[PDB]
RNA sequence: AUAGCGUGAGGAAGGCAGACCCAGGGAACUGAAACAUCUAAGUACCUGGAGGAAGAGAAAGAAAAAUCGAUUUCCUGAGUA
RNA sequence: GAUCCUGAGUACGGCGGAACACGUGAAAUUCCGUCGGAAUCCGGGAGGACCAUCUCCCAAGGCUAAAUACUCCCUAGUGAC
RNA sequence: AAGUAGUUAGAGCCCGUUAAUGGGUGAUAGCGUGCCUUUUGUAGAAUGAACCGGCGAGUUACGAUUUGUUGCAAGGUUAAGCGGAAAAAGCGGAGCCGUAGCGAAAGCGAGUCUGAAUAGGGCGCAUAAGUAACAGGUCGUAGACCCGAAACCAGGUGAUCU
RNA sequence: GGUAGCGGAGAAAUUCCAAUCGAACUUGGAGAUAGCUGGUUCUCUCCGAAAUAGCUUUAGGGCUAGCCUCGAGGUAAAGAG
RNA sequence: UACUCGGGAGUCAGACUGCGAGUGAUAAGAUCCGUAGUCGAAAGGGAAACAGCCCAGACCACCAGUUAAGGUCCCCAAAUAU
RNA sequence: GGUUCGUGGUAGGAGAGCGUUCUAAGGGCGGUGAAGUCAGACCGGAAGGACUGGUGGAGCGCUUAGAAGUGAGAAUGCCG
RNA sequence: AUAGGCCCAGGCGACUGUUUAGCAAAAACACAGGUCUCUGCAAAACCGUAAGGUGACGUAUAGGGGCUGACGCCUGCCCGG
RNA sequence: GUCCUAAGGUAGCGAAAUUCCUUGUCGGGUAAGUUCCGACCCGCACGAAAGGCGCAACGAUCUGGGCACUGUCUCAACGAGAGACUCGGUGAAAUUAUAGUACCUGUGAAGAUGCAGGUUACCCGCGACAGGACGGAAAGACCCCGUGGAGCUUUACUGCAAC
RNA sequence: GUGGGAUACUACCCUGGCUGUAUGACCAUUCUAACCCGCCACGCUUAGCGCGUGGGGAGACAGUGUCAGGUGGGCAGUUUGACUGGGGCGGUCGCCUCCUAAAGAGUAACGGAGGCGCCCAAAGGUUCCCUCAGAAUGGAUGGAAAUCAUUCGCAGAGUGUAAAGGCACAAGGGAGCUUGACUGCGAGACUGACAAGUCGAGCAGGGACGAAAGUCGGGCUUAGUGAUCCGGUGGUUCCGCAUG
């Protein structure tokens, strides 16, 4: 309340809208993945039971921030370029579930 | 009647003689020439003397009935 | 209970990752022939709430 | 012939615990820094029905590339949509 | 599985109102009043206007404990009352 | 002989103490217009109180935010509930917060949105500490600090007065 | 004995309806609401204002800023004379 | 000292005096701005008494001293001073 | 423990404390006299705390923590 | 002891009566009288949701409402709103 | 004669329960008459059922004058009784910050018992008066304010019954 | 031949008019069996209620319900501004310009003066060119003053419009070419409670003028304007409540 003065909210437009088939995707980085042994195997429900996980809100997404040293295969929901870049880059290799 | 007026608009200088300045400021604010642009100074629509690149202000007389206002590095 | 949030403040402010809030400007209806093209490729943009503002409204909008 | 009248066999009537619930009917003060939509509020109050609980309830359902299997109550979802 | 049955003046729709968090709003769903007014198994409903497809389900009939709410009361007891 | 009534100086008189540069009284001398409230400003000819005694006003629940403390730490924590002494553990990880942001959204992601742009700029990251609980401060919803309207509405009682 | 308050009765005055009448009394919603006045209880220590701008169906209210305090910060020490 | 961030406020009736201007009547303890001061929120000494003027800022005690404004015949401390 | 600068203050901010009721624990006094009350010339920088004596005639302090119906001189306050 | 002061003139209201219990007794109200108007009887008007009633156990020489206010002489023009 | 009108006020009355100017003017009444009676008519702004004009009787009506009567008065005096006053009994109240509660002049929140400076003043009461204590009572009823309220009105707004 | 078109007659049409049919609305009159009767006779029944039975009367009207329009202070809930040398009247309320305003900025009053709520398709942009007012004379209509020649003339003019500042090395006047009166933005500054307002070099895109330099994101500058909410229009590699 400002005094009867038109509240700042007041003064200022809306915007926007909800969407309802809004997918939001659990962020992993690559530091998570220094973690396990080269030539293994990482999933969603290994990344669960290791607890880096709790929430698979609509799916997992792996993004680059960070560095990995060490050979794996990874599969998950999407990936981003450059963190399939730097997967690859070690030898990795990537599966989209 | 009367008794009405407008909202005086802060005319007038804003940056001083020896005064480092970054590029874009405003230097003097006016209606007219009344202070002409110099060296590294435009003039605005508006007539405000503003600078253009960063640099020390200095006010110069041009002929006796005007001035200017100029940048130097 | 808990506090109610403000549904006019939550369809017009954002956050950000600082915790600050984004606002868009707010001369940008239908009087575009008085304002200058100048003023409106600005008024287009967002803004960040004012500090005195947000000490304001924050407790509202807080979720 | 029915109405009506009479007799007999059952049954009810009324009360409360200023509580809890189901329905019928249903305000305004107040708040919105006036105020009329709106709110307060289906609240207070009236009335009727009850029962130890009532109401609800065994999908003409909830959902979605996967299905679950009657209702109710609690935590969350969420002060979200 | 020849045949037959499967809740009709309802289900829906119009008008007017109300309840659903939802103030007629694009307004699904549920209910009341009044007008109209279905198919009924190659049938009918719902999935938030609506259409098709898909999926899930059989209304307009009824019963149903437990978990929930309260305490005029009884018994034994408690209180950084 | 006037004097917000005491105070400071102080004789004389009278007592003798939690014994200490003590007590009670006070001729006389100096100075000195109560308390509270509200006010630019009140001794105030502004308000309130006769006096005395008792009672009598920022509190609790839930939530937000911040400070401090403690525990764990890119993790932290469980709610209902089972269990049980109206306990304590154990169980319970469903969920909540944070760890990634940007965008109306699709979506992309240490980048993103704008934009024709690889440009610049906004927000972010670079520039990494949160979380749970306690306590303090404050805020919100609730009567919310205490007292106080004239009035409004609903159910009833009343024509023994008039 | 009858007429009872969204009412009744009035040779009519705003007259009367139990010492109450421009809308009785009582009880409840109800701790109505009150930007209004009044009041708000123990001690010391440190710091210490304002009575201004702007906007306000605003003017004895409020909000932001200016002015106070407490804490933590950061240095190409920026303050004051 | 300043600035920045954060927690917490209160304030938005101002008064006189001197200086500069308005309105006013070159009146007002008027009114309205600007400026500086005091009061507010400031006791104390002086203006008889006196918010707002002059001097001047009280932590406490002391039967110590020097000073300001203002004063030195008496009330009344200090010169019946040159 | 020292040196320097300071130590008037309303609204108001910040801090440290006094005291009351109750609780837990520890440790105590109290019929050879508790709380309470009355009087005193004691103590502490303050809120406040002891001691002595009288009256009373059965409960109460201290310490460290904790929790609050926490401290009145005014409300044309309420009751007596 | 108890037991009318009278007269002249004037305004207002004809009168007797009623009225603000508890400041106004009046020139205010009412009054008889005039006038307009409505009403065919399950009258109109009124009370009440409706039933039911008053009206009225009446019937246009009656009933309701409005205005005027005894009596005398009179009551004029305007129907644009 | 002319404009406007829907039509322009008829009778009767008239400084009026209506007349401002206005104590209008003239007359009467009085020593003297803003009141009174009667007339006039520039009716600010009478007027015909918001009835006009008039009128016997009526009236705790209003108004002016007169006769009588009188302590209404000039201008007060006496008396009686009830309080008041003293004695005895009984025994409240409003009010109240504490009070050893003077006057003048001044200062002061601009009107002082209480401040200053001067002037008066022995202590305690009783009966009487009421200048002050901005005396008591009653949170001013005038005034203003409050985005306070009630009651009433209407071609304010939105509605509701009823037709 | 006329004419847009030819005439005879034939058929299919169209435009109306009348008869006849068949359908289908509105309105009126009648009937009666719904409904109604505060009419009679009888019965329940010692009942002026009610109901039933039989007549008589109205009769598809009335009444009742649902929906709709109108009238509607009969009743109701509410509104009915602030500043202000008390309130009120009068005036004012937003924006620009001067003075006040005390030589930075800012600075009040129901203080003194005026303006605005537009206009301009050239009154913009560029490139090029030049320069005014007024006076002295000389001159035919023609004059105090039209237009012309010479001289003087820093501006005594003009600057779309109020005023202040500024402008003659144009920002004043003509001409040509044009549409930068562009799109994306914008380091940085001004101002400033917030909202907003103001200036902005420069980067990119694609252009105008000009040989070029370079200027151009409206006008010499400063007013010419108004939030959200809600609607409308156009556009869109956005969403689209199981999928399309
Ligand atoms: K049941
Ligand atoms: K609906
Ligand atoms: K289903
Ligand atoms: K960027
Ligand atoms: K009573
Ligand atoms: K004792
Ligand atoms: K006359
Ligand atoms: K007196
Ligand atoms: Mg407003
Ligand atoms: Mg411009
Ligand atoms: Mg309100
Ligand atoms: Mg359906
Ligand atoms: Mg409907
Ligand atoms: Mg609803
Ligand atoms: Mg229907
Ligand atoms: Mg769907
Ligand atoms: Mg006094
Ligand atoms: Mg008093
Ligand atoms: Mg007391
Ligand atoms: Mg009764
Ligand atoms: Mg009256
Ligand atoms: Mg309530
Ligand atoms: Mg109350
Ligand atoms: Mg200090
Ligand atoms: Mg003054
Ligand atoms: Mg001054
Ligand atoms: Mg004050
Ligand atoms: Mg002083
Ligand atoms: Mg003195
Ligand atoms: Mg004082
Ligand atoms: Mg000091
Ligand atoms: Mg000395
Ligand atoms: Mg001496
Ligand atoms: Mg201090
Ligand atoms: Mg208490
Ligand atoms: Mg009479
Ligand atoms: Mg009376
Ligand atoms: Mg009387
Ligand atoms: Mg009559
Ligand atoms: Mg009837
Ligand atoms: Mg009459
Ligand atoms: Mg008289
Ligand atoms: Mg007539
Ligand atoms: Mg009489
Ligand atoms: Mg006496
Ligand atoms: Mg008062
Ligand atoms: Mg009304
Ligand atoms: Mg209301
Ligand atoms: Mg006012
Ligand atoms: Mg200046
Ligand atoms: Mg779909």
């Amino acid at each position: 309340f400002e005094g009867g003065q038109l509240p700042l909210f007041r003064r200022i437009p809306k915007r926007g809208f909800t969407n309802i088939n809004r997918k939001e995707f659990a962020i992993v980085n690559l530091d998570v993945l220094n973690r396990f042994e080269d030539g293994t195997e990482v999933t969603p429900e290994l990344l669960v039971e290791t607890g880096i996980i709790r929430n698979e809100k609509s799916g997992i997404k792996i993004l680059s921030n960070g560095n990995i040293e060490k050979k794996l295969t990874v599969k998950a929901n999407k990936f981003s370029a450059a963190a399939k870049e730097a997967i690859e880059a070690a030898g990795g290799k990537t599966e989209v579930i | 009647s009367n008794g009405r007026d407008s909202e005086s608009k802060r005319l007038g200088a804003k940056r001083a003689d020896g005064q480092f300045v970054t590029g874009g400021s405003i230097l003097y604010r006016q209606r007219g020439t009344k202070i002409y642009p110099g060296t590294n100074v435009g003039r605005g629509g508006d007539d405000t003397l503003f600078a253009k690149t960063d640099g020390v202000v200095r006010f110069e007389r041009m002929g006796r009935d005007k001035k200017k206002v100029s940048v130097y590095p | 209970p808990k506090m109610k949030t403000h549904r006019g403040s939550a369809k017009r402010f954002k956050r950000t990752g600082s915790g600050k809030l984004k606002r868009r400007h707010g001369f940008t209806s239908h009087m575009f022939a008085n304002k200058s093209q100048k003023q409106k490729r600005k008024l287009r943009k967002s803004a960040m709430v004012s500090a005195g503002d947000f000490k304001r409204i924050r407790q509202m909008v807080a979720k």
